[PDB]
């Protein structure tokens, strides 16, 4: 269960 | 004919094996690749 | 605690893909324990008037 906009959340680390 | 059925458990089944397919749990970590690419972004709402 | 059709938002939050706004960041959010707690504490407001 995942979304893309999560994605840039975790990424952005 | 290459056939998806409108049952909602297997669509679920093949978004989240395509989730994975192109983005893997594994080198996201290492990779760190850019979640802004075209495709990765289409697959939000491709078989929903 | 039921939730709506998921293709409501798929439809028209996320209509545009190359397009980002306050709504679309947030409809991917998941809410913790105290949140829960604090929607609960919603519900229990509306239900007792005044």
């Amino acid at each position: 269960l995942l979304s893309v906009f999560a994605l840039q959340e975790i990424m952005q680390k | 004919k290459i056939v998806v059925t409108d049952d909602a458990k297997k669509r679920y089944k093949i978004r989240l094996q395509r989730f994975r397919t192109h983005v893997p749990k594994i080198k996201v970590l290492k990779k760190l690749i850019d979640p802004n690419r075209m495709t990765v972004r289409n697959l939000e709402n491709q078989f929903v | 605690y039921i939730a709506p059709n998921p293709r409501i938002s798929s439809i028209t939050l996320t209509q545009r893909i190359t397009t980002t706004g306050p709504f679309a960041i947030l409809t991917g959010s998941t809410p913790t324990a105290q949140q829960l707690n604090d929607v609960r504490k919603i519900y229990l407001a509306l239900m007792f008037p005044g």
